[PDB]
């Protein structure tokens, strides 16, 4: 139980936490969205061409 | 994954060698030492499984399973002793040796990186299971048993084995990183429809699903205590993290072929419960109680969400310690009155007093109790279930009553009231049995502190 | 509770019965003394109204019509004692009853505490083991052919004979036994 | 304290007003206050003292680790092993982000509807509006997804609502 | 003794297929299964079909 | 830092010191009750200075000290909410707690399982405070569920008694009908409001659906016994007296009552709700009522003025009163605990006999008890300027001068007027007239332990309202502008119910009998709900349990089709295939047979 | 002294020899996992001035 208790951070949620720390002070300090609703880039994205 | 098997496998011949009165000194010992050395199984990554080589890989999902198996041998060990001490050495051995290999076999199982040597264990584990129930089983019914658990269990699985090579010709691999990495729509065609059920069924005969659950009270009713146990606790497991598994490759198929399965689990959920109510066994009664949570296990894994596979982890663990706990309850006292009928000894708790408590604590994570882990993983899959019809809460808090009366039923009868007059041979409660329950109980108790670690991947 | 019943009740049995019930359930419906023993003496009297009848059928038929009306205007919630099959203490004490045959598996440590009842336990073990013999070739000389017919137990006879099948009846825990 | 970043975790100015007695009779509160800082938060405090005392003797430190940016889910081609699992490896990491992202997001609206006593309803509105945004993008990103998600498959469900949209938008402009 | 096996073993033996066991095996066994599965079936297209109408209230709704 | 947090957590900390005990040297010896009950008053009287920090300036706080689990968007971490409820309610929990352990020490004194009696007193007191000061609902629902499991092992006290374990079993069941809508609530608010915790769910919830509401008054009803769940509460009576003073008639019964105050944000955006609300609590507290007038044992009759008080803490919910509905909960914890310990002083007086009809004149054989009961009375029935009254008489003024439910608003005056004649029934009965007990007298109320303790709860019956009154901010509009025969409503209503019941009291010491009216009938056997309800349901559902579950279709049709029709077609077809009669004449038949239809249906098909 | 005493607890030494050789073949099975070490976009990096491997 005590190994077990001080297993190191290997799952990442410190990390993973002060990263999102920083992404919300440079996103809100800039006046940028918090998240935007696509994940990907559009850009690099190539639909096809025509709908109809 | 090799520190973990080898030494197993050693144990096989240290109890071969080993004196006659030293043979449950010996592998209580070394079973405790190799469940400490699984214990550092639990490191996770994180984003991906940990892949110690091309055959084997822990998951997250995996890890909770097999630190359950290598701590239930010790207890299977403890709980054996008693009833065997009139066999010869040498089948004490071989009883001892059954109980290695299957712990054996099911390491690998959990572990196998791809389903061709997963099958093959999964498989494999029927024979030493088949052996113990049929040659150390009390009652004269163990036959029969022993045929319906094999039977049940193989008209399923060859099916998947059909599923399975075909699939590799198919796809190309088995492995289950490429599997996943390369998964592909499954159609809506009857090709793709029976692909599914030949890939759905043998999981849902090993839950057991309602309907095809009847092995089950047979063989885990007529099975000696550590062949109860290990059939109980982590045999049981076997369908949900082979479905768990295999449903990467049905999607988006599920979302109407699980409708059947989801009718079938809730509403033999409520039918096991009732089932439980009037029961003059008291095997019996657990065997169907845990017929009803694997109900609820099969819901959580057909709906196929973060947090009803989260809450289908919690469960498959918290069932695994809770139904072996109230299994070894029960058999002491059979070991005292030599019957399983429920009302032959009763006000127990004025005799064996602190057996009364591990009865009243065993009794209370069955109706799952906050906040232990067995609450955790029903509330989840209860949210889950909300999530995919608000309809659900009828069935699922009917369930939650009915399971509530049948757990302080036994307790009740059992324990309370009077003592029957004529059984005057009700000694007490020896070192061995108040250990085993403790080493049962502790570790649950000890789990709610720390959640995470049986929740799974999609934590 | 402690006699042995009968193949049925006499008439006389019944009356005696339907006495005592509506007796009372009127003092439960009549809470005050003096008014309950008024009531009491009229029901008394009713009662004694039909004392000399010789005629049976009509006897049971008064019996029947009287038990008729102590169902209509029996008390829906009638007095009990507290210790009887209805009482709020009925049972209480069955959870502090140990039977005695719970001192033989004492370690010897807990016997080394308590020595004179120990021994004093030891020869009433003994009296029982000597007894034990005697008492069932008794019950077996007394009994008829075709087996018992009543659950009733003869006494002891002879000089130093036990009434037989005793030890269960006089080893009773306690009715307070702790 | 300066161990968290205000900017992230802010709060308003903390204005508490100045004690104004308006009776003879003595404040207990004032005085179990006393008793209370004399009896408990000295010895407390001396207690922490020697205990940083020995701290700052052996200090050390830990790092945060930093990862490197590899290409995406959608540059990777259709069965190259390789570059879909670092793209699935950095996917997964960055879902993670998000997750935190928006437990930021709720511990702020949490601590202000505490905070705000009576008048949260009107005084924790810029906190509903920024989760409200931020779940609707986190909602578009990884809903429905279902277990057995992936990149690819939040690929295909961003592709779903672009078309949606595109087509959305042309119909709109022969309008 | 008798009582425990009358109520286990001794059942199947002494069962029949009779018109009054076989209506009753058919309703207690498949009525249940037909209506839940109706139940859920329309209780799941009616919310389907109302998040194609982009009406259904789903705001906050992250996990599931 | 500020020590209002410190002393909060202090107060519920030092409750679980005696438990971590319980395995010590200590608790094997007679010292045992002495050292809880001390330490329970310890922890009263600390949480007392947080009551004065909050009485001053108003301070609330929640501390989320440790965080436990966290699922990807969600967060569950134990917290605990200091609000005025918490610091309102520990110390009135407390005082209660003290003065019944003190009392048990007396009560209890030949049992011979007493310090396990005091371990779990300690236990239901320790969950109670989890279940109130809980911040979010996964840590109410421990304390919920662990205030269930106590409440069962404290009913089947005497577990050789059968009426005690079916009584503690009724009390799981209908606590679990009452769970299913408290799981309902949890599902709810968290697939909608993505949170457990009061603070998001308040946010997120402006105008909040008839679902998770439904769903928390369901769960209030089972917990606080409301008519369609009430029987649990008068059979919970099997208990122990300590037990049912303290955690049946004070304590955990107003917990569906406190759960539906934590939501009160949430439940004033809902007309339905609050409409449903209020009428369930009306028929209860009618209902109750009217069931109390009949009974003869003293417990039951005080188990049933306790379900019809709690009846009226639904109403003063119902009409959107929540801050008044709580000051009740504390009002009527100090007089119903007294109440029910001067019963338990005149039970163990009176040889263990719990019926009125044997008690006879104690107004002088009893006197502390009588004048303690008679106070205690006062405060149940509202006489002015005592505890009762502030929360009582407020109640009465709000449901008369708002948009209610007329059936309502008339049920509640009903009930009003028995309130004052089941408590004149027990008056009269119980201390007036002459002796019926039994002749060996044994009545003695001269020991330290009972007075102290019965004096303790009588200064609060006495004194607590004014000063709690007094001491908090008002968060009601008050009703300044009533008629005023509307304003004598409640006195007019109690004085008619004390005249007429004692009327009818009075008139039995006439020397005339009568045969029972069926309106009699009904009140005395409690509207035969439980005459009905307790077997009507329960025969059906176990018949169906085992004749149609466990015979019909796992014993007979589940093992028909699928095993038994393979064996018995493999058995048929074993049959048709291996006997055969050894006869080379019909085994060559057949290769002819064979020979010419392979050459035709398969040697013709290329 | 501890002739016979060897030969009745020799059987001690099976299973934590075997954990040993389970440790030393998983070292050997990673040692041909190797085509990759130091070649990922995420983690490839420059070495010590003295280091012959990113990990072993
Ligand atoms: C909440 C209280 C906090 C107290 C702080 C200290 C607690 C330390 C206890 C550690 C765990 C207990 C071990 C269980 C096995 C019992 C061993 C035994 O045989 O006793 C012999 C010993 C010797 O007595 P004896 O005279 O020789 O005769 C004994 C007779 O056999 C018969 O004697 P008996 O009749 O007295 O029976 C023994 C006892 C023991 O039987 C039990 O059932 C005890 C276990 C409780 C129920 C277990 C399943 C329920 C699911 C809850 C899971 C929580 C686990 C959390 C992590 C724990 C880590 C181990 O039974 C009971 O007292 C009734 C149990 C009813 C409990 C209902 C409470 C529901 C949940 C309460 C809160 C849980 C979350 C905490 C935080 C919440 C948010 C702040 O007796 C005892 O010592 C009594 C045990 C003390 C009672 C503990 C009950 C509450 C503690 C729950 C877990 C602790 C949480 C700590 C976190 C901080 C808060
Ligand atoms: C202004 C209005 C003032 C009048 C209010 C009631 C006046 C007195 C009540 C009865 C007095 C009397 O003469 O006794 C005779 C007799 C007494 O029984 P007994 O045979 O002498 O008892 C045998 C031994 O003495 C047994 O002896 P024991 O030792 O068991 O003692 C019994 C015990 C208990 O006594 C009893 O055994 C009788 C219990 C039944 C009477 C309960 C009275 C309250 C009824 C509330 C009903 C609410 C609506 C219920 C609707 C149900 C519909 C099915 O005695 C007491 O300790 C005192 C009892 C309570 C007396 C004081 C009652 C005060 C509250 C009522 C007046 C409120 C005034 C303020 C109004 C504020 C709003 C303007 O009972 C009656 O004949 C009267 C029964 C009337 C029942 C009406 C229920 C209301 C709804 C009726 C149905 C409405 C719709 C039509 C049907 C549906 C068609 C579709
Ligand atoms: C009978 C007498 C009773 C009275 C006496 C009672 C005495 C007190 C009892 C109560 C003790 C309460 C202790 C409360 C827990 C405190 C410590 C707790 O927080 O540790 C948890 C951790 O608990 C462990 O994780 C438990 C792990 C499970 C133990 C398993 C045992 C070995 C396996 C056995 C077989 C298991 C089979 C099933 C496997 C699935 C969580 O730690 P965490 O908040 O993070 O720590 C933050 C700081 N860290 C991380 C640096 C430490
Ligand atoms: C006791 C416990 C046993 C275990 C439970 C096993 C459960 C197995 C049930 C399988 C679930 C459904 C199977 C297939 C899904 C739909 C079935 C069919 O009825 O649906 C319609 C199919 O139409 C008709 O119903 C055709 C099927 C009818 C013939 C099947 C006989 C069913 C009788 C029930 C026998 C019981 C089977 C189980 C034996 C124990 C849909 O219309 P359609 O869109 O056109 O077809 C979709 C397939 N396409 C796309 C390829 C065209
Ligand atoms: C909403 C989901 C659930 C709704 C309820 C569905 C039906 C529940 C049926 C329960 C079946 C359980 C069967 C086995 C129970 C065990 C046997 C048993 O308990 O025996 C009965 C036992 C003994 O009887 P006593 O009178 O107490 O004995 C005293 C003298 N000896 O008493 C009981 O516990 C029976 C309890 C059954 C309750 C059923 C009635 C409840 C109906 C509730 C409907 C109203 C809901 C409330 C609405 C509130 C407003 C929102
Ligand atoms: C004891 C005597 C010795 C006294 C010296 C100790 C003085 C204080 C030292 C504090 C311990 C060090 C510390 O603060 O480390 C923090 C460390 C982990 O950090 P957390 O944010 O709290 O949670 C982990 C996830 N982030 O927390 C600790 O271990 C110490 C505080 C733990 C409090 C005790 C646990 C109480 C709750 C028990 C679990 C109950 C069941 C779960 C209920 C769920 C309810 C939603
Ligand atoms: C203990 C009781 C358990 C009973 C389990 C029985 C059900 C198992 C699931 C179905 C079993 C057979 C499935 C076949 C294995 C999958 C192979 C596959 O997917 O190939 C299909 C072939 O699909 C089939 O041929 C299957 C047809 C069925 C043949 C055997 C019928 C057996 C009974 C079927 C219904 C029973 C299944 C459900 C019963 C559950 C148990 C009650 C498509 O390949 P192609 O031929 O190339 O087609 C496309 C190119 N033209």
């Amino acid at each position: 139980s005590t190994f077990v208790a001080y297993l190191p951070d290997y799952r990442m949620q410190e990390w993973a936490r002060r990263e999102a720390e920083r992404l919300v002070k440079y996103r809100e300090a800039n006046g940028l969205p918090l998240m935007e609703s696509n994940c990907f880039d559009p850009n690099k994205i190539q639909l096809p061409e025509d709908e109809d | 994954m090799l520190k973990i098997i080898i030494p197993t496998t050693m144990l096989l011949p240290m109890t071969w060698m080993s004196k006659h009165n030293m043979i449950w000194i010996n592998a209580t010992v070394h079973s405790l030492l190799i469940s400490l050395i699984s214990l550092s199984l639990l490191n996770q990554l994180g984003e991906n499984s940990l892949n110690f080589s091309l055959t084997f890989f822990s998951d997250s999902l995996s890890a909770p399973l097999l630190v359950l198996t290598t701590w239930l041998l010790p207890l299977m060990l403890m709980a054996s002793q008693s009833h065997l001490s009139k066999e010869t050495t040498t089948r004490k051995k071989l009883y001892i040796t059954m109980l290695i290999l299957l712990q054996l076999f099911l390491i690998m199982t959990f572990t196998a990186t791809e389903l061709i040597l997963f099958y093959i264990l999964f498989e494999a584990t029927l024979v030493p299971t088949l052996i113990i129930i049929t040659r150390w089983g009390n009652q004269t019914e163990r036959l029969n048993a022993g045929l319906y658990f094999l039977f049940y269990t193989l008209a399923g699985s060859l099916p998947l084995l059909v599923a399975l090579v075909y699939i590799q010709n198919t796809t190309g691999s088995l492995n289950f990183l490429i599997i996943h990495y390369w998964s592909h729509p499954l159609s809506n065609s009857w090709s793709n429809i029976f692909m599914w059920l030949a890939c759905i069924m043998a999981f849902m005969v090993k839950m057991p699903l309602y309907g095809l659950h009847l092995w089950l009270p047979k063989a885990h009713v007529e099975a000696p205590i550590a062949g109860s146990m290990v059939l109980a606790a982590v045999l049981l497991k076997l369908g949900g993290y082979g479905m768990m598994r295999i449903t990467t490759i049905l999607n988006p198929l599920t979302n109407y072929m699980a409708y059947p399965f989801l009718m079938l689990s809730m509403w033999g959920m409520i039918m096991t419960s009732s089932i439980c109510l009037r029961q003059t066994d008291l095997k019996s009664l657990i065997a169907y109680s845990s017929v009803s949570h694997m109900a609820l296990v099969i819901v959580a894994i057909m709906i196929q969400t973060p947090w009803s596979f989260m809450g289908a982890t919690a469960l498959m663990i918290a069932h695994g310690l809770t139904s072996s706990m109230l299994f070894c309850l029960a058999n002491t006292n059979y070991e005292r009155v030599h019957s399983r009928t429920m009302i032959l000894a009763r006000g127990l708790q004025t005799l064996l007093p602190l057996m009364a408590t591990w009865w009243l604590v065993a009794s209370l994570t069955n109706l799952a109790l906050p906040p232990s882990i067995n609450l955790i993983g029903e509330l989840f899959i209860i949210t889950a279930s909300f999530s995919w019809s608000n309809i659900t809460i009828i069935l699922m808090g009917m369930n939650m009553m009915i399971t509530a009366l049948y757990s302080l039923y036994m307790l009740i009868t059992t324990q309370r009231g009077k003592y029957t007059h004529h059984i005057n041979n009700i000694k007490p409660s020896f070192t061995r049995e108040n250990a085993l329950m403790a080493l049962h109980i502790l570790p649950l108790l000890l789990l709610t502190l720390n959640p995470k670690m049986i929740l799974g991947p999609l934590y | 509770a402690f006699s042995a019943p009968a193949a049925y009740l006499t008439h006389q049995q019944k009356v005696l019965r339907l006495y005592k019930r509506a007796l009372r359930h009127l003092e439960s419906w009549c809470v005050h003394r003096d008014k309950y023993r008024y009531f009491a003496c009229l029901m008394r009297a009713r009662f004694d109204e039909h004392k000399n009848e010789k005629d049976m059928v009509k006897a049971t038929q008064l019996l029947r019509q009287a038990e008729e009306e102590f169902w209509y205007g029996q008390h829906p919630q009638p007095y009990i004692f507290p210790e009887s099959p209805g009482g709020t203490s009925y049972e209480r004490y069955e959870c502090y009853k140990v039977p005695e045959w719970c001192l033989d598996d004492w370690h010897p440590s807990e016997k080394a505490m308590y020595p004179d009842y120990f021994a004093k336990r030891e020869q009433w073990k003994r009296l029982r083991r000597e007894s034990w013999e005697r008492e069932v070739k008794q019950l077996q000389e007394e009994t008829p052919p075709g087996g018992p017919r009543t659950e009733a137990l003869p006494p002891a006879r002879k000089e130093g004979d036990l009434p037989p099948l005793w030890w269960h009846i006089v080893t009773r825990p306690r009715e307070r036994p702790m | 304290p300066d161990s968290w970043d205000k900017d992230v975790y802010p709060e308003p100015p903390r204005r508490t007003p100045a004690p104004a007695p308006q009776t003879s009779l003595p404040n207990p509160v004032t005085y179990l206050t006393k008793i209370f800082d004399l009896l408990v938060d000295r010895p407390v405090t001396l207690a922490r003292e020697f205990i940083e005392q020995q701290h700052a003797k052996n200090r050390y430190y830990y790092y945060h680790r930093e990862f490197r940016r590899v290409p995406d889910i959608t540059e990777c081609e259709e069965k190259d092993i390789l570059c879909m699992f670092e793209a699935e490896m950095q996917w997964r990491r960055d879902y993670k982000v998000d997750q935190e992202i928006v437990n930021i997001i709720q511990e702020r609206l949490k601590a202000c509807q505490q905070r705000e006593g009576e008048s949260y309803r009107q005084n924790c509105a810029k906190e509903l509006e920024q989760f409200t945004q931020v779940s609707k993008a986190f909602q578009d990103r990884y809903s429905d997804l279902g277990a057995h998600y992936s990149a690819r498959k939040c690929l295909a469900k961003q592709k779903q609502r672009m078309l949606a949209e595109r087509k959305a938008a042309k119909e709109a402009a022969a309008a | 003794i008798r009582w425990t096996y009358a109520r286990s073993a001794n059942i199947y033996p002494n069962f029949r297929p009779t018109p009054k066991t076989s209506l009753l095996g058919a309703l207690f066994g498949i009525g249940p299964l037909f209506f839940w599965y109706y139940v859920f079936k329309t209780d799941r297209d009616k919310k389907e079909k109302l998040i194609q109408e982009g009406k259904l209230d789903q705001t906050f709704n992250i996990s599931y | 830092m500020n020590p209002f947090a410190s002393l909060t957590l202090t107060t519920l900390t030092i409750l679980t010191i005696p438990i971590m005990m319980s395995n010590s040297n200590i608790y094997k010896t007679n010292l045992y009750p002495n050292y809880v009950k001390t330490t329970v008053s310890y922890a009263f009287t600390l949480s007392l200075v947080p009551l004065l920090m909050f009485m001053h300036t108003g301070q609330e706080m929640i501390i989320s000290n440790w965080h436990w689990m966290t699922l990807q968007t969600v967060e569950l971490s134990l917290s605990f909410k200091m609000d005025y409820f918490s610091v309102m309610f520990i110390p009135v929990a407390l005082f209660v707690t003290w003065s019944i352990m003190e009392f048990s020490m007396w009560y209890m004194h030949s049992d011979p399982f007493i310090n396990r009696f005091f371990k779990y007193l300690l236990l239901f007191l320790i969950t109670m405070m989890i279940l109130v000061t809980a911040n979010n609902l996964f840590q109410l629902f421990i304390g919920w569920e662990g205030v269930g499991i106590m409440s069962f092992l404290l009913i089947g006290w005497w577990h050789g008694r059968t009426d005690a374990n079916t009584a503690a079993l009724q009390a799981i069941l209908y606590n679990r009908i009452g769970d299913i809508g408290f799981v309902l609530s949890m599902a709810w608010f968290l697939t909608h409001s993505n949170a457990w915790d009061l603070q998001q769910i308040f946010m997120l919830n402006n105008e909040c659906p008839n679902m998770p509401l439904i769903g928390l008054l369901l769960a209030a009803a089972g917990k606080s016994a409301q008519f369609g769940l009430h029987p649990w509460l008068p059979s919970a009576m099997e208990g122990p007296t300590p037990v049912s003073a303290l955690l049946h008639s004070s304590t955990m019964v107003v917990a569906g009552v406190f759960l539906l105050i934590r939501f009160y944000p949430l439940m004033e955006t809902n007309k339905l709700v609050q409409t449903m609300t209020l009428c369930l609590g009306a028929i209860t507290t009618l209902f109750t009522a009217l069931c109390a007038i009949t009974q003869n044992d003293i417990k039951k009759i005080v188990a049933f003025s306790t379900s019809s008080q709690l009846g009226l803490m639904m109403v003063t919910i119902g009409i959107n009163q929540p801050h008044l509905a709580f000051l009740h909960i504390c009002m009527h914890a100090f007089f119903k605990a007294m109440l029910f310990m001067c019963s338990g002083s005149i039970i163990h007086s009176l040889n263990d006999e719990q019926d009125i009809r044997k008690m006879g004149g104690l107004y002088k054989a009893m006197p502390f008890t009588t004048t303690a009961l008679i106070i205690g009375s006062l405060a149940l029935t509202g006489m002015p300027y005592l505890t009762g009254f502030y929360s009582k008489d407020l109640i009465i003024e709000a449901v008369n001068m708002s948009y209610t439910n007329a059936w309502a608003l008339l049920m509640t005056l009903i009930a009003t007027s028995l309130t004052a004649a089941y408590s004149t029934r027990i008056i009269f009965f119980a201390f007036l007239g002459k002796p019926r007990f039994p002749p060996l007298v044994l009545i003695n109320e001269n020991n330290p332990l009972l007075i102290n303790s019965i004096k303790r709860l009588l200064i609060g019956s006495i004194f607590a309202g004014f000063i709690i009154s007094n001491n908090i901010p008002p968060m009601t509009v008050p009703n300044t502008t009533m008629p005023l025969y509307m304003k004598m409503t409640a006195l007019i209503v109690t004085i008619m119910g004390f005249m007429l019941a004692l009327e009818l009291n009075n008139t039995t010491y006439y020397l005339k009998f009568k045969y029972p009216s069926q309106t009699y009938k009904f009140s005395n056997m409690l509207g035969y709900y439980p005459s009905i309800m307790h077997r009507l349901p329960t025969y059906h559902n176990l018949s169906m349990s085992q004749k149609s579950a466990s015979s019909l279709l796992d014993l007979i049709w589940l093992e028909t089709i699928l095993p038994k029709t393979t064996s018995f077609i493999q058995m048929k077809m074993s049959i048709m295939v291996s006997n055969q009669k050894g006869l080379i004449k019909l085994y060559f038949l057949s290769f002819l047979i064979t020979i010419m239809i392979s050459m035709t249906l398969f040697n013709y098909h290329e | 002294n501890v002739l016979q005493i060897v030969r009745d607890h020799w059987v001690h030494i099976l299973v934590p020899v075997g954990f040993v050789f389970g440790c030393y073949l998983d070292r050997r099975s990673d040692e041909k996992l190797t085509a990759f070490r130091n070649k990922s976009l995420l983690f490839k990096r420059e070495l010590r001035p003295n280091e012959e491997v990113t990990w072993k």
